[PDB]
């Protein structure tokens, strides 16, 4: 499929991809197991314990991270908001990717 | 125009005896500015003014702006000093700053007037 | 150059790298490449001064001088609804709360 | 959507996440609904709050893994009329439902042994219990089919060529997280088989053919063995059965190989020395009985060849021996056998054994032989062969004469030969002895011609410094007259032997006495090279004498030259007069006075002059003996 | 991580981008590194150091390793052609997982670490983070892996 | 008795003459070579690394007689 797409639970439908972030071998193996086909493959994501505002700012710092993985351009640092620092504390030590 | 010394020519001679590499391995960084800014030495340079090294000793001499041999000596001797002035007398420094001026005289030994 | 655009409109999500100096005419087909929505019926706004395709990423002042590396730059999306271009909306994002206690 | 944080039901959600579990590895295509909502559950049950759910949803999917090989074990076991095309179908499903592993539990992958661990690998784990619940239970079945099926290709059957390749595969394919799965699973049974069929085979063809006929098919096998290996194995073992057939079948018949080689060389089969060749080449001991043997038979074809040579042409026929029988070696070597460097080593001893094999009772001259041949080849006088032909004569006579002996010897006797044929007159080219110098000294190393340089140095400084002094006479006050050239050649002086100390004082005629005085004192002033002893027993001329019967004077050596002097005082005297004319002791005297006796020059001894002396030709000369 | 005591100058001064006050780790007759002063980020520091020495870049603000030049460390190399180089700074794969145990270890001071409204996880096996003796053997870890 | 004739070849010559003068530093012998100069009995090449000054009565070993009349050896 051209797009991944990736949806919480709260309403939205969003596309990411994976690929995108292959330097994050996390995302390059966390599509990385039990046979999931079909013929209409696009990459669909439903999820139901995830942040909103968490997830815009992940998919933006994904496609930071798949243009920066072994691009010799000028790269930003890592910006976050001082509201979800635990959840993502926690998030971080599930994920580990 | 210069009259050319026998001093001049054997300062000459002194300088490519120094320019063997047994002698830069320890006298390298005197072969340039020992920095004042280098390490922060903002009185470095106040405690040492006279400005030289051996770059310094072959301008001088190449330059033909010394008198003889005898001013030669005068700017070893003035820079020699200033770094053991600079350092204590129980070290490392003392001992490297004693055996270069020391082998300086000692090779000055064998050169006769002209 | 790289422009960076998220477009938040309904419930959708859409993202991409912006050429600058490219056309706006290039995100709205960019965007039916993502949405089966080619850029005739799609309509993005920079705010609510309308960016016509002709206008580049520079043309709404989102560019890669700017455009946040770690948040998308905003971008707002109005698709084409039946006869009429259905107004852009929308709406706020999940609240946040306070900090613990001892954390602020 | 944005989903915040939520208490999950671990039975409803093991309900479900079997539910999609089933629907993908089942090699069925489920609907859209639940491929999104199987990780939704998946990461609802692994984020139990407050506290963890590891322990029950990771012990529900390892009771999901045992069931999947215990089943599968089960549902093969059901497989009695169809067990290795079964075994293949259910591996190949297994490794299909993996080969979806694009899909979700990349967090199973790396979320567990990173939460209890730096307690195995899980996907690779999975697949090594399958094989244990099927594979472990039914190793005998897939072996026993195996060998049933390579038994049956062996026999001329056509055997399941992708079956095999995946069934062997899947056992070593077991854990990735390295030969380990399959360097011990196949490679000691295939051997085994391998082995016990080459033995059998070779067994019953080390009497069912003879030499030729068991290389040929034993190479046939061989390739055919090297088809099916590559057919039903990884690179891991081929080496291993090849090496296995090649110990049972060229191994284990090296003794009767060798001893067969024997009359395989001497009968030169290149189809079967080429065989014989390669089937050894490889093995530690096939070479050293079969290259002694070839040496030994090449050997003695070239002395039995050698011994019948004729008296006049012992140079020649050596030669033509010699580069006859190193050509045919050496082609039949390195055309058949990839050109083994012991082969050029047993070559080259063969050759020294056929030079240096000296005659008893008599000393070899093979040197000496050798270099009369090479002056032969630069004659003037032996035409048939061009310059071209003599450079590349000297260049095959040097590789053949590599392995003479009497180095030393030799290079004395040809130093002698050409000072000889240059003191003479007959060096028609210094450039051609040049050339067989050229070979000498590319050959025989830097020492080895620095004699031949100072005896060059020599004709020079005489040439030098005699031009020099005759120069400056040239340039001098006094008149000269000459009435007869002349050519000498005294410089640095150690080149070339002609090594007889003087024994009796010369004295010479004063005709070309002038000469030598004029010589040494236009000469004595700054060179040095020679101060060695008298080498002049090369003196001769010419004069015409317009008293006799008509003016002729024929060759005549610097003896008689010097007596006839002595007859500008008196044309007839006595034995004493003329010996004490010449200087010359008793033997050169006699023959002297003989040979001017007897050659028509003259006519209690007593000499007279000759006034009619005549012969068959007016320009004839009184021979010097030594020649 | 003992530096190497060659006392042949390296004439380079290394161009450090670092957003913080640039004061990298150092070296020690048996390896003890050290703060530097401060070296803003965008502009360099200069200074003459021993041939064979390895160092690299970190956040004087921050205490976290940022790969030496991207890497181990800026390696040692002797004076030859006499020109200027340096093993710059940088950060690694600018990773929100180590922003986020920074983040935590920050608006918590070190002693508010197990302190969620969680379990105790995240302090140790996230934000149990920068350190100068940590830093410096756990990139000798990796070029242990090396 | 006749013999207008002149074609003779004939040959006398060949004066040898060893190295000349006292050349006592540490200079070896001037007909020989020096310790070095003629310490190599396997060799006669003292004759062309030999020992003379010029045309001007010099001598002396091959290397330091160069550096410290016969063109002989
Ligand atoms: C102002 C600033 N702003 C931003 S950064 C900065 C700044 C930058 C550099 C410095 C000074 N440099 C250093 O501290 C360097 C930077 C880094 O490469 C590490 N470092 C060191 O000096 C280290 N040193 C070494 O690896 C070599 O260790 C020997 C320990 O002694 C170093 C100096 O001792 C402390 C102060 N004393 C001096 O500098 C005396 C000086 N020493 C030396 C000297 C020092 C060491 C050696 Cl091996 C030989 C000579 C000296 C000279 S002239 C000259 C060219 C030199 C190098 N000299 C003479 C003559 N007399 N005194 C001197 C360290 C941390 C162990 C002290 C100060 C401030
Ligand atoms: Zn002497
Ligand atoms: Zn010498
Ligand atoms: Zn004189």
């Amino acid at each position: 499929a051209m797009y991944v797409k990736l949806i919480s639970s709260d309403g939205h439908e969003f596309i990411v991809k994976r690929e995108h972030a292959l330097t994050s071998g996390t995302i390059k193996a966390m599509l990385s197991g039990p046979g999931q086909f079909a013929e209409n493959e696009t990459n669909e994501v439903n999820f139901r314990e995830i942040p909103s505002h968490v997830l815009s700012k992940v998919c933006m710092y994904f496609t930071y991270k798949v243009r920066y993985t072994n691009s010799s351009t000028e790269i930003p640092e890592f910006p976050i908001a001082p509201e979800i620092a635990l959840e993502l504390l926690m998030a971080a030590n599930f994920l580990d990717c | 125009s210069s009259k050319v010394s026998e001093q001049l020519k054997c300062c000459s001679g002194i300088l490519k005896e120094m320019f063997a590499k047994k002698h830069a391995a320890y006298a390298w960084p005197f072969y340039k500015p020992v920095d004042v800014e280098a390490l922060g030495l903002h009185d470095y340079c106040d405690i040492i003014k006279h400005p030289m090294d051996m770059s310094t000793i072959k301008s001088k001499l190449e330059a033909r702006e010394y008198r003889d041999a005898q001013e030669f000596g005068a700017d070893v001797r003035l820079m020699f000093s200033n770094c053991y002035k600079y350092n204590p007398p129980d070290h490392e420094v003392v001992a490297m700053a004693r055996k270069l001026q020391d082998v300086f005289e000692m090779r000055f030994a064998k050169m006769p007037d002209e | 150059m790289d422009v960076f655009l998220m477009i938040r409109r309904h419930k959708t999500t859409i993202f991409t790298d912006a050429k600058e100096s490219s056309t706006v005419f290039e995100l709205k087909r960019i965007v039916e490449g993502i949405l089966k929505r080619p850029p005739d019926e799609q309509r993005l706004y920079k705010d609510d001064q309308l960016l016509d395709d002709g206008k580049t990423l520079g043309e709404c002042g989102f560019t890669s001088q700017t455009a946040r590396p770690q948040a998308p730059a905003t971008v707002g999306l109005a698709f084409r609804a039946d006869d009429t271009f259905e107004a852009l909306c929308i709406e706020p994002f999940s609240s946040p709360p306070e900090l613990p206690d001892v954390m602020k | 959507m944005s989903l915040k944080p939520r208490v999950v039901d671990f039975d409803e959600t093991w309900n479900k996440l079997l539910t999609t579990i089933k629907a993908v590895v089942m090699l069925e295509y489920v609907e859209r609904a639940t491929w999104n909502d199987r990780f939704s559950d998946i990461y609802a049950l692994c984020v139990a709050y407050p506290e963890p759910l590891g322990e029950r949803l990771y012990t529900e999917t390892k009771i999901f893994l045992e069931n999947h090989v215990r089943h599968l074990h089960k549902r093969v076991l059901e497989s009695e009329e169809q067990v290795l095309v079964m075994y293949h179908r259910y591996w190949e499903e297994y490794s299909k439902g993996a080969d979806y592993m694009d899909c979700l539990y990349r967090y199973l992958n790396t979320q567990f042994i990173k939460k209890n661990k730096l307690l195995m690998e899980i996907g690779e784990l999975a697949l090594d219990m399958w094989r244990k619940l099927m594979v472990e239970p039914l190793q005998a079945i897939l072996i026993r089919m195996l060998l049933r099926e390579i038994k049956n290709d062996r026999g001329g059957e056509d055997p399941n060529q992708k079956v095999i390749h995946g069934v062997i595969n899947s056992f070593v394919h077991v854990e990735q997280y390295p030969l380990k799965f399959y360097q011990e699973i196949f490679e000691s049974p295939f051997l085994t088989e391998t082995g016990e069929y080459y033995k059998q085979e070779a067994s019953n063809l080390l009497q069912e053919s003879n030499c030729s006929q068991y290389m040929e098919k034993v190479l046939g096998r061989l390739k055919d063995e090297e088809i099916r290996c590559r057919k039903y194995l990884h690179p891991s073992s081929y080496t291993k059965v090849i090496h296995e057939c090649q110990q049972r079948m060229v191994a284990d018949h090296l003794q009767f190989l060798h001893a067969e080689c024997h009359n395989i060389i001497r009968q030169e089969k290149k189809n079967d020395m080429a065989n014989m060749y390669v089937l050894l080449r490889a093995v530690s001991t096939g070479l050293p009985h079969m290259i002694q043997e070839l040496q030994n038979h090449i050997h003695d074809e070239g002395l039995r060849a050698t011994s019948n040579l004729t008296q006049e042409n012992m140079p020649t026929l050596f030669v033509e021996s010699v580069l006859e029988v190193h050509g045919k070696f050496v082609q039949l070597i390195n055309t058949v056998l990839n050109g083994d460097q012991h082969f050029m080593s047993a070559l080259d001893k063969a050759l020294t054994s056929v030079v240096n094999y000296r005659e008893p009772k008599s000393v070899c001259k093979a040197p000496e032989l050798l270099a009369k041949y090479c002056d032969n080849l630069l004659k003037k006088s032996a035409k048939g062969m061009t310059e071209n032909e003599v450079e590349d004569r000297l260049t095959s006579f040097i590789t053949v004469f590599k392995y003479i002996d009497d180095k030393d010897v030799f290079q004395k006797f040809y130093a002698r030969m050409l000072a000889k044929r240059l003191i003479h007159g007959l060096s028609m080219s210094m450039d051609s002895e040049e050339a067989m110098i050229n070979k000498l000294k590319q050959a025989c190393g830097y020492e080895f011609t620095s004699k031949l340089h100072r005896m060059y140095t020599d004709m020079s400084v005489s040439a030098d410094l005699n031009n020099k002094f005759n120069n400056f006479i040239k340039n001098q006050d006094t008149v000269i007259d000459l009435g007869i050239s002349f050519q000498i050649y005294v410089l640095q002086a150690g080149a070339w032997p002609l090594t007889q100390a003087p024994s009796s004082t010369f004295a010479i005629p004063q005709e070309l006495e002038k000469s030598v005085q004029m010589f040494e004192l236009f000469y004595s002033q700054h060179f040095s090279g020679r101060k060695l002893t008298w080498l002049h027993y090369l003196c001769t001329g010419e004069v015409k004498m317009n008293y006799l019967g008509k003016p002729y004077v024929a060759m005549v050596t610097t003896y008689q030259m010097a007596v006839l002097l002595a007859f500008n005082n008196s044309e007839t005297v006595s034995y004493k007069e003329l010996q004490d004319s010449t200087q010359m002791n008793e033997k050169e005297l006699t023959k002297t006075i003989k040979s001017l006796l007897d050659v028509k020059m003259i006519n209690e001894s007593s000499f007279s002059l000759n006034m009619n002396f005549s012969s068959k030709r007016t320009k004839f000369k009184i021979t010097t003996s030594m020649q | 991580l003992r530096s190497v005591n060659s006392r042949e100058p390296s004439q380079v001064i290394f161009c450090n981008r670092s957003p913080r006050v640039v004061l990298p780790v150092w070296l020690n007759f048996d390896g003890e590194p050290q703060p530097y002063p401060t070296l803003p980020p965008g502009t360099g520091r200069r200074i003459h150091s021993y041939r064979g020495h390895l160092w690299l870049f970190r956040d004087a603000g921050t205490h976290d390793g940022l790969l030496v030049n991207q890497t181990e460390l800026f390696v040692p190399s002797l004076n030859v052609d006499g020109q200027p180089i340096f093993a710059n700074i940088t950060l690694p794969v600018y990773t929100l997982k180590e922003r986020c145990l920074q983040v935590v270890r920050s608006l918590v001071k070190p002693e508010n670490y197990r302190r969620l409204d969680i379990v105790r996880s995240l302090y140790e096996d996230l934000e149990d983070h920068p350190n100068v003796q940590k830093d410096l053997e756990r990139l000798t870890q990796e070029r242990i892996a090396h | 008795k006749r013999f207008e004739v002149k074609k003779w070849n004939a040959v006398a010559l060949w004066a040898w003459d060893i190295v000349v003068d006292n050349c006592a530093i540490c200079r070896n012998h001037i007909m020989d070579l020096c310790i070095e100069c003629q310490a190599n009995q396997a060799s006669a090449t003292s004759e062309e690394c030999t020992v003379a000054w010029g045309v001007c009565n010099h001598a002396f070993h091959f290397h330091c007689i160069s550096r410290w009349q016969k063109y002989g050896h």
